[PDB]
RNA sequence: GAUUAACCCAAGUCAAUAGAAGCCGGCGUAAAGAGUGUUUUAGAUCACCCCCUCCCCAAUAAAGCUAAAACUCACCUGAGUUGUAAAAAACUCCAGUUGACACAAAAUAGACUACGAAAGUGGCUUUAACAUAUCUGAACACACAAUAGCUAAGACCCAAACUGGGAUUAGAUACCCCACUAUGCUUAGCCCUAAACCUCAACAGUUAAAUCAACAAAACUGCUCGCCAGAACACUACGAGCCACAGCUUAAAACUCAAAGGACCUGGCGGUGCUUCAUAUCCCUCUAGAGGAGCCUGUUCUGUAAUCGAUAAACCCCGAUCAACCUCACCACCUCUUGCUCAGCCUAUAUACCGCCAUCUUCAGCAAACCCUGAUGAAGGCUACAAAGUAAGCGCAAGUACCCACGUAAAGACGUUAGGUCAAGGUGUAGCCCAUGAGGUGGCAAGAAAUGGGCUACAUUUUCUACCCCAGAAAACUACGAUAGCCCUUAUGAAACUUAAGGGUCGAAGGUGGAUUUAGC
């Protein structure tokens, strides 16, 4: 809850989605009913905290593996990295580290989005002439 | 009930409203403004704002009434008050000069005091212990003993031992005997007091 | 599938089985890569790799699943409790945890050579490691400390008398 | 599956907007009105004449309203052709509710950095209309807890506007008796007329401003009309409370009910008509004494399977 | 428990009509009446003879238009006249409908000595209110 | 079972019988680690290397000792003591204080976790003293083995099978009270058992892999000994052995069954626990009643030639908002036969049903379709500072009706009780068809008794009259009190001791109701 505000803002800043709230069972394994048949699930889930408030693995770790979604996670020394596809071992409690992760993931994502507009414009411009 | 919970009971007291704002305490002053917003029930027919209104003589009238005949229950009460009044005037003119200072002639003062001489202090309640009922002495509440005094007086008068005596003459005779701490209604209180003091060994069965 | 109507249980089970699919590896598209002998709870399933033309000589349920998987030739014996759910949940577990010849080569960095009586002494290379081939051979063992099965040893020594084995049956 | 939730798209509702406008011009030609100045109140009046329905439920009667007041508000498509949701909190399920909690929690942090009657909090059912999202009771309470927390802090001018949106208004009817207009008769005497009701009794009372305390019920002196003292006590009650006995002349006419129902009906009528000749403060005391309220206690009906209204037949 | 004029709940594949979806305690709150005459008004008479005509007319039309009645009849009386209003399916050919209109109107006019008129309103399929 | 068709084999078929296929699995709870330890013949590889809890806390045996309590005796005082949910019996050289005084039993420490092969061992001191430099190793050899019990001789505070007395109870060979014995103790012999169960063998080792049916005390490996193969018969019978003579150990079969069993799930139940409740409700508490009398009315018995149905809650002035004939289905007698009906049936089955209801409901559930968990078992599915649930629809709710927002009606799902009704009507199945159908005449439906509900009363807050609430009379064997009985008249009707009303005569019980019980904010 301490970093819920920070993550939601960064998600908005980087044109991405966030879910720092209570995970209703079925968001992923039952999205058709909850959202609709033509819904598109995430292609990548970034776990900044792999544990819930009762110090147990977040349900989305297993629910993303059932839906074959690749997961990124910041695992601490009391976390399970077995179903996390790309795990980064680091502190997930101090606010000086969570600000770094957010700043790094927000920067890497914004760069790629701007990197494709340069590759497309060149291709489109080159294609015309 | 056809009234909603919002409706509050009315206050017939006529000297309460007249109270000057200067006497009103901060808590009381607040209450008065609050009542304005509240909805008030319509005052019932039984109680008015008269100076002769007595809540104990109205409750005693309601406990004798049968089938909603309040004109007859009230009639018996006033005849009884007049019988107590006329019997004391007859005991006052025939008394000595120094005996007239100890003769009460107000029938109300006699009615309220006679009922206070019949109020029991402790009663017997059946408690189930060990698959048996024990009449253990229990302290009667203030209301209970005020109610029993009225019920016993009406039961004694209703009791069919007096072959052809009108209620006003019976109720008036019992009220004058209880005023002097005499009669069966007082004796009935002692019999309940003698059984609560003999069975005080079972005063631990109760919990409350 | 669980429901009050039998026709409603078929849909749930049928539609939910396509979201819990396994991929079974097959040797030459007709049989398993090696002999499997696992135990699920109290059910024992001992499968064996067989040549083409042997057919399916296994429990009737195994014959239904194998046709679905695509395994033409295989022998299986079920022991212990013949619970359908433990036989089904145990079969897919052993058929998905089987090591192929390519993995075996990569794991040990050696050639997997197939020797057949019909082809005599000719060595057939079925798999080779993509990485550095090991220059040292596996240390030969005079006697291997491998737990054997009395049922198989008793059959090879001509001692398993049964009036129900190798009985003439229909094509499966 | 045969049962499908009736979903209305924007194109369907757009065609319904054109049929109402054309139907609105037809209904004005039937009634002979001007189409331009034909409001919705006239449509409700014309449809109630042309299609008279006596159904007690008003939602089951013919209605010709605008499609925006009939069809419910529907959650619009929440993603583009590509499939990316517009909002960044789509996967929460309650993107509207959580976007509001995110905004309110963001204004409470700024306050730390630089550092009423007639209104009620938006009800749960009214908060699901602003967000078009189903909300639990507990989530609504959480939102109210943040707004109250916002108010306690030294909120800026902008924040007050934000909170005001969620504060609905309640019109409270002042609990004040309605004074009757003092009239004057041919002779010039001032009086006030009012009406009362008790059980099945109805009474009309005329209270003259100046009098010698004479009351005439149906043209008969009250003591003759009411022999029982209790009934006379009820008549006195209003005047005794305002300590003005023997100062007005009353002429009432009660009809219906019984002995005790007629007095109560007169008491209430006199009391209401005596409020015009007393100060405002005295009228509030009468109200707090139960002299201006109509007793709603009336006989209860008997039920087919019971001996009485509430009494039951003996259980064998 | 009460059973009268109530369609019990089902899985959801049963389609019911507005009139069939409302129980007797809604007859004057959400429903009207299928027959409207003066027989049952205070001080009116011949309530038992207008009733027998309704019971027979509903059966005459049910057996004379078999499979064609989407909903119940709405019988209307204005003086001598009797107006039968019906909702019917479009499966039957129009030629056969006109035959049944002139046969039923005429037969019922000579049987009840009154001018009888029948007003059909065809519908493609049975209007469904909800699925119980 | 017959018939028809079909299936399999086929000059065979296939009923009875016999035989052929049986050891590398297990032993915490399913049948199995047999109470303990030692060794032998022998087997093993855990024996050399190579290593880490000697000693001390409640082992054992012998001798001696004694702090607290008790018994007994003595003095002084008192008149009772004991017993308990509450009593009785018992005792009264009894009880209380003080003092003297054990062959019995060993608070606290001990929240310790030790000794010993196990059994078992917890007051003090002293003596002797606690096997083994590989492991394993016995129903029977060798030696031990709680309690109970036998034999013999002692002791005796208390407890205490049996027994006797007292009480409870339908009974009480029991539970509760009292008293007392064998016995528990010592010495010397015997007996040789246990849920002797930490139900989990000894030694060595591992924590990786498929963790693992379930539960319990996680799962395995090596080695060895012992044991076990459906249940019951059977901790039996026979045999043998034994200081055992109603004994212990070892320990079958026949007859019989097609299951037994172990561990979970759900539901119900509980003279089940905690907590919180019941507002006309469980109990007490407020008010009027019931059961008491008479009458009315229903039912059950009985009766009659003479219906049916309902019949614990949820039947019982119920179907009937209704039986003199009719209604009517009943009984007796007579009559008719394609019959009011392109017949008919109040014939059986409500355990074939629709239909209309009761009931829990004075409830809050109900559920499609998905998802997840449990290793993909029956099953299950919440925590808001949130941990797998989402939910259309049905219901509640909301709306509506009545005098509003209140209250009362109405509504009230899915299910339950094979609940009610084939006699509302309809109807499936079986049955009757000169009769189980149809019609006519006459007729019964009572009351020894018991019971339910109701009416009226037992009076003085009453009775009668006038009035409709300022009255006058009455008032206990000519009072209160019958709507009953008897007689007459009238009303309806074709028909009335008969139904109802009224009048007259009559003037009973009854004097406030046992056990219990109903309704109402
Ligand atoms: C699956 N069958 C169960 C089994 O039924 C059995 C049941 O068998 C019974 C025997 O006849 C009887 O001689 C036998 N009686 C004896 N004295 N031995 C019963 O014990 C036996 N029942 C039983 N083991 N549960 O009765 C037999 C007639 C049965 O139906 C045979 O198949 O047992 C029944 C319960 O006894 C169950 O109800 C059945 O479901
Ligand atoms: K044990
Ligand atoms: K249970
Ligand atoms: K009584
Ligand atoms: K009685
Ligand atoms: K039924
Ligand atoms: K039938
Ligand atoms: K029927
Ligand atoms: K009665
Ligand atoms: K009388
Ligand atoms: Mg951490
Ligand atoms: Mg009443
Ligand atoms: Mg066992
Ligand atoms: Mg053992
Ligand atoms: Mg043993
Ligand atoms: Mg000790
Ligand atoms: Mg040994
Ligand atoms: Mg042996
Ligand atoms: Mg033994
Ligand atoms: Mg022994
Ligand atoms: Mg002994
Ligand atoms: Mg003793
Ligand atoms: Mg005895
Ligand atoms: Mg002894
Ligand atoms: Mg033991
Ligand atoms: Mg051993
Ligand atoms: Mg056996
Ligand atoms: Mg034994
Ligand atoms: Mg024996
Ligand atoms: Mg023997
Ligand atoms: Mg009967
Ligand atoms: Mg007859
Ligand atoms: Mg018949
Ligand atoms: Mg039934
Ligand atoms: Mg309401
Ligand atoms: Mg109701
Ligand atoms: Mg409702
Ligand atoms: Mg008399
Ligand atoms: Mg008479």
């Amino acid at each position: 809850r301490q970093f819920s505000y920070l993550i939601e803002n960064m998600a908005r800043d980087c044109g991405e989605y966030a879910h720092t709230r209570y995970f209703r069972g079925g968001m992923l394994t039952n999205a058709r009913l909850l959202f609709g048949p033509t819904v598109r699930l995430p292609d990548l889930i970034i776990f900044l905290h792999t544990l819930n408030n009762i110090f147990e693995p977040h349900v989305a770790v297993r629910d993303a593996a059932k839906m074959n979604i690749p997961t990124v996670g910041i695992v601490d020394t009391n976390c399970n990295p077995c179903l996390i596809t790309y795990p980064v071992p680091g502190n997930d409690d101090s606010p000086l580290a969570v600000h770094l992760y957010c700043r790094l993931f927000q920067t890497a994502i914004t760069r790629a989005k701007e990197k494709r507009q340069q590759v497309e414009a060149l291709y489109r411009l080159q294609g015309q002439k | 009930s056809r009234y909603s919970p919002e409706f509050k009971d009315p206050l017939i007291d006529k000297e309460y409203y007249r109270k000057p704002v200067e006497e009103l305490t901060e808590e009381e002053k607040y209450v008065r403004e609050l009542k304005k917003t509240q909805l008030i029930k319509a005052a019932p027919a039984g109680k008015t704002s008269s100076v002769f209104e007595d809540p104990v003589i109205s409750k005693f009238t309601n406990m004798m009434m049968i089938g909603g005949n309040k004109v007859l229950a009230r009639s018996l009460m006033i005849q009884t008050l007049e019988a107590v009044k006329r019997k004391q005037f007859e005991k006052y003119h025939a008394a000595s000069a120094e005996e007239q200072a100890t003769i009460e002639r107000n029938p109300y003062t006699i009615f309220h005091q006679a009922l206070k001489n019949c109020e029991p202090m402790i009663g017997l309640v059946p408690i189930l212990k060990g698959g048996r009922f024990y009449q253990v002495p229990v302290p009667l509440p203030d209301r209970r003993r005020r109610f029993l005094a009225m019920k016993w007086m009406i039961t004694e008068c209703r009791d069919k031992k007096h072959q052809r005596t009108l209620m006003p003459e019976k109720l008036s005779h019992k009220l004058l005997e209880a005023f002097h701490n005499q009669g069966p209604v007082i004796k009935r209180k002692h019999d309940l007091h003698k059984m609560a003091e003999a069975n005080r060994a079972l005063a631990h069965y109760r919990w409350w | 599938g669980k429901a009050t109507d039998r026709m409603d249980a078929f849909r749930k089970a049928k539609n939910r089985a396509v979201h819990h699919l396994h991929y079974i590896e097959r040797y030459e598209d007709h049989t398993i890569f090696h002999d499997i002998s696992l135990r699920f709870k109290r059910t024992h399933i001992k499968m064996k790799k067989q040549p083409k033309g042997y057919g399916l000589r296994c429990h009737r349920a195994i014959i239904t699943i194998c046709r679905l998987i695509g395994i033409k030739d295989m022998y299986a014996k079920v022991s212990g409790s013949i619970n359908m759910l433990s036989l089904t949940q145990g079969l897919f577990r052993g058929l998905s945890r089987q090591e192929t010849h390519q993995q075996l080569a990569d794991k040990k960095g050696l050639h997997v050579v197939e020797i057949r009586e019909e082809c005599g002494p000719l060595p057939i290379v079925v798999a080779s490691p993509r990485g550095p081939l090991r220059k040292d051979p596996e240390p030969e063992d005079e006697v291997p400390d491998v737990k054997l099965d009395w049922e198989d040893v008793k059959t090879a020594q001509g001692m398993k008398r049964s009036v129900w084995s190798n009985l003439k049956r229909a094509a499966t | 599956p045969t049962s499908k939730r009736e979903t209305y798209t924007e194109d369907f509702i757009k065609k319904q907007i054109e049929e109402f406008n054309i139907g609105k011009r037809h209904l004005a030609n039937m009634m002979g009105e001007d189409p331009e100045t034909f409001t919705q109140e006239d449509i409700d009046r014309a449809i109630a004449y042309l299609f008279p329905s006596g159904l007690f439920e008003k939602r089951a009667r013919p209605v010709m309203k605008h499609p925006e007041q009939i069809f419910p508000r529907q959650r619009a498509i929440q993603w583009g052709e590509d499939g990316r949701p517009f909002h960044y909190l789509f996967y929460t399920g309650k993107q509207s509710y959580y976007s509001l909690m995110h905004d309110v929690y963001g204004m409470l942090l700024n306050l730390e950095k630089h550092q009423v009657i007639g209104s009620r909090w938006l009800i749960k059912e009214e908060l699901e209309e602003m967000l078009v999202e189903k909300l639990s009771d507990l989530d609504y309470m959480q939102f109210i807890r943040l707004l109250e927390k916002l108010l306690t802090s030294q909120c800026g001018a902008a924040e007050e506007e934000f909170v005001q949106r969620f504060r609905r208004s309640v019109t409270l009817e002042s609990k004040k008796q309605l004074i009757e207009p003092v009239q004057y008769d041919e002779q010039g005497m001032a009086f006030s007329k009012s009406e009362g009701k008790r059980k099945t009794a109805k009474a009309e009372a005329i209270v003259y401003k100046h009098g010698s305390g004479r009351i005439k019920v149906n043209g008969i002196d009250y003591q003759l009309y009411f022999p029982i003292t209790q009934d006379r006590e009820q008549l006195m009650f209003p005047f005794h409370f305002v300590d003005r006995l023997g100062k007005h002349d009353v002429t009432c006419t009660v009809s219906g009910g019984g002995r005790s129902a007629q007095a109560g009906a007169i008491r209430l009528a006199m009391a209401k008509a005596l409020c015009s000749f007393v100060t405002e403060d005295e009228v509030e005391w009468m109200r707090q004494a139960g002299l201006l309220t109509t007793d709603p206690r009336v006989r209860e009906r008997k039920k087919p399977g019971q001996e009485g209204a509430r009494r039951k037949f003996t259980w064998k | 428990k009460n059973r009268a004029a109530r369609v019990r709940v089902s899985k959801g594949d049963k389609p019911v009509t507005y009139e069939e979806a409302h129980a007797p305690h809604y007859i004057a709150h959400r429903k009207g009446w299928l027959s409207l005459h003066t027989g049952n008004l205070d001080g009116e008479d011949h309530a038992a003879e207008r009733t027998v005509e309704d019971v027979f007319l509903r059966k005459f039309m049910w057996g004379t238009f078999p499979g064609c009645l989407a909903d119940q009849l709405v019988l209307k009386r204005r003086g001598n006249q009797l107006e039968i209003c019906a909702v019917v399916l479009r499966q039957l050919s129009p030629h056969k409908y006109y035959f049944l209109v002139g046969y039923s109107e005429t037969l019922l006019s000579y049987f009840y000595k009154c001018p009888v008129r029948l007003h059909l309103q065809t519908v493609p399929s049975k209007v469904v209110y909800k699925y119980l």
